């Protein structure tokens, strides 16, 4: 969501970096994101293929959605 | 023989301190660290067990 760190870079040898530092921010970049729609998601783009498959339960559960089946076979 | 004469104390104590401060030993180790410019090494050794 755009507060993030940019964690150094490669120009030539060079010095400034963190070096090995970057992770307490490298962590935060990813703890943007796996928190910032992290307690959900999009569920309808990748929810489409699976049911396809058999008819079986499919737990969805308490995030996102699942199956839609995208094709005969009972529809689960 | 005519003057009057009393007597009174004074105290000096002369603290010494100050020996010592003798800095003992100033010690230093050199670092390799690591930073995102990093680059090509040369071979590798230890790294782990």
């Amino acid at each position: 969501m755009k507060q993030n760190i940019n964690i150094g870079n490669v120009v030539d040898d060079g010095t400034g970096d963190y070096l090995r530092k970057g992770g307490i921010k490298i962590n935060e970049n990813f703890d943007e994101l796996y928190y910032e729609l992290g307690d959900g998601d999009v569920p309808y783009s990748a929810g489409a293929w699976k049911t396809y498959n058999a008819s079986s339960g499919q737990t969805l559960t308490a995030e996102w959605g699942k199956s839609y089946a995208i094709n005969t076979s009972s529809g689960r | 023989v005519g003057f009057g004469f009393i007597a009174i104390t004074l105290l000096t104590m002369f603290i010494n301190v100050g020996l010592t401060l003798k800095h003992t030993e100033t010690i230093i180790n050199k670092y390799k660290n690591y930073k995102w410019d990093s680059g090509l090494p040369t071979e590798y050794a230890d790294r782990i067990a």
